[PDB]
């Protein structure tokens, strides 16, 4: 199984490399060659979830058989027996093993600095270039630093 | 032991569903 | 199964490449060569959902057999027994494995900037060029940036 | 099994080496050659967790059969019998063996010192370069020291 | 099995050697060649823990069947029978055999002494260079001594 | 089995030799060649403990079935029957055979004597050089004696 | 089995020889050649203890099932039945056969006598050189005698 773990590491590294390639394909025309640096971290879960759900519909029952005895005298006896049929959904789901659980991307732009408007524009391009998903916990940093 | 066997039976129930 | 995961990555990359090709086929005449850059992120779910639904119709029962005893004296006894037949729908659905769960497209247009009207027109063309589906969670960014 | 433990050590060392390579790929342009030193510690758990969860939904029961006797005279007798159907989820999860449980990264920058703003900018780049995850217990130190 | 114990000793020594190599890779640029000495002690547990946990959820029961008799006359009789369904988690964990239970690192720096600020900076670099974990019981000493 | 005991003695002697090597690697630069002497005693237990623990959680029971009869007249009869489900942990541990139960290290430093501060500094270096563990019963003596 | 007893004697003699070698390695630099004499007696037990312990936890019981009848009239009847589940530890230990039950070391130092301070310093070095364990019943004598 350790060979499987090794190949999982290979998958994660391949994903990171592909994302880096896309980042380059976007930023190389916009910024130029050597005016930026970017690295990508991709964390992938490899669990084996397998779920079975059996759901009913309480608010729409359908009476199948029914008995109702109601006699008076004073005495009032109200017996009743009822059998129901209910909407039944049975869903069996099997999640894919390797899923990107969190994605971190950081891009540093060489100074000569960059204005806030262009930094936010680059961030907007990257959002969509990488597939930024904040609800997944992903993080995207864009900074303007001084290259040596 | 008994608890592990119960867990296996629950997994079998999952597979059947 | 890790080979299957590798081929899933290949499928996702192929989808992204096809969408990029369509984007180019639309924008190359409109904008020109080298006046734009665009990248596409496609996230695909590969679950194995398999659902079985059994639905009834509570509001239209059909009486199959019926017994009704109603005697008086004072004493009033009202016995009743009833059997019903109901509309029964049984649907077994099996979803396709790989489905595009979210799609992100970002396009950056070289300045010399672009007016808001033409930016929105390009966005309208892309909506339909790519098959934008906001209800799916898809995202489409169109920006006017300064190429270096 | 000790061979398996040896290969686990190899996996941990490989992960550390990859993270060091990424750190170099980010900092070598920004800082230069020989102006920094960085080391990475990665601790990986290799447990064999395997969980089975059976969850219900108490607040939405669906009555399947029902009996209700209610007679008066004074005397008031209220018998009742009820059978329910409940939403039932059965999920079997099997965690991946080797998972990064804690990650420690330390970077030391050669003086001639570095201002706090640039130190924090480098820290921001590293956050995303390495995939910093404070909730996991990870730690990232960036210091400005005097190289000999 | 004594051969297994011998190989466990080999594993511990290999871990110590790797940590020493990392310490050198960090301190050799910062301090220089022959200006420091450091040794590492790693204690590793090799137990064979194997745990099975069966946990319930007392505060969210779901009633499956229910009987309730409540008659009056004075006399008040309240019989009741109830069956419940509970959330059931069954987790089987198998810990990895060899785990670092305690780690001790000591570093001695040649005088001409070292200021407290630089000693603490070196300590901060080592924390992260080695993966210092105080909660595990690890210990890290950094001293300035007079080499002969 | 006496051959096994012989190899256990060999293991203990090997551990002592390794610790002596580490002591030399630390003290030879600091003190010099022939200015110190040190010997190490390592006592190792070779029992075959194998423990099985079955633990419950008294304070969080979950009621599975329940009966409750409560009638009045005066006479007050309160019958009750209750069945519970409890958190159950079953852990089977198998300790490693040979474990260092006590470690004794003594170091003697040649006079021309040594000040208390440097003696304590050497003691601090050794703590971490050897992995001093007072809670285990280990003992570390550092003395300044007159070599002949 | 008498051959086994012979090899046990051999083991004891080997242990004594090793301890004598360590004593020499410590005292030869400190005192010199021919200025001391030391002999070591090691008594080793070779029993075959094999223990099984089954321990409970009286103070934390968990109620499994429970019945409680409590009626009044005057007459007060309080019946009760209770079943418990208890923490159960079952440990099977198998001690190693040959263990040093008592150790005796005596060292005599040639006069021209030795001061009390240096005698106690030599005793401190030996404590740790040999692994002195008073709680085991070990004994360590250091005397200053007149060699002929």
């Amino acid at each position: 199984a350790s060979a499987a773990r090794r190949k999982e590491q290979e998958l994660e590294r391949s994903q990171e490399q592909a994302l880096r390639e896309k980042i380059d394909s976007v930023l190389l025309p916009i910024l130029g060659y050597g005016n930026y640096t970017a690295q990508v971290d991709i964390q992938m879960d490899f669990s084996a979830v397998e779920q079975t759900r059996k759901r009913f519909d309480p608010n729409t029952p359908a009476t199948r058989s029914e008995y109702a005895l109601e006699d008076y005298n004073g005495s009032v006896r109200k017996e009743s027996t009822r059998n129901f049929e209910l909407d039944t959904t049975i869903s069996h789901e099997r999640k894919q093993t390797g899923t990107v659980a969190r994605q971190t991307v950081s891009v540093a732009i060489k100074d000569r600095p960059m204005s806030e408007s262009e930094i936010n524009a680059i961030r907007q391009v990257l959002i969509g270039t990488v597939g930024f998903d904040q609800g997944r916990g992903d993080l995207l940093n864009v900074l303007s630093v001084k290259f040596a | 032991v008994d608890g592990i066997q119960a867990e296996m039976r629950a997994m079998m129930v999952e597979a059947t569903n």
